[PDB]
């Protein structure tokens, strides 16, 4: 008969992932003090130590 | 008693008026680290040295 052809696109991003490759910085040294911490959500610092 | 108490070594020479020797040193750190790691704590040296007559 007649056959047919289809298209799907991906999606773009997910929640947490960088956008580009331009000028980024991670900081490694980081540890979660309370609760869960959900990737793609803002975090904040409680403290810094010393040594 | 001096010469016999202490130790006595040869190594200057005559003609000499002033000696000196040298001392070194060194620090450093670690840290607890994930992947994807951009800052890591570094490492140097350092050094001294005194006189004599």
């Amino acid at each position: 008969q007649i056959n047919a052809s289809y298209q799907r696109d991906m999606a773009i991003a997910l929640p947490g992932m960088v956008a580009d490759t331009s000028k980024y910085n991670i900081d490694g040294a980081c540890v979660v003090n309370e609760g869960d911490v959900l990737v793609g959500a803002a975090v904040q610092v409680v403290q810094a130590q010393a040594v | 008693s001096a010469l016999r108490v202490f130790p006595v070594t040869t190594e200057l020479s005559p003609t000499d008026k002033t000696f000196e020797y040298m001392t070194f040193d060194k620090v450093g750190t670690a840290q607890i680290i994930a992947d994807y790691t951009d800052d890591l704590p570094l490492v140097d040296a350092l050094g001294t040295s005194e006189f004599g007559k």
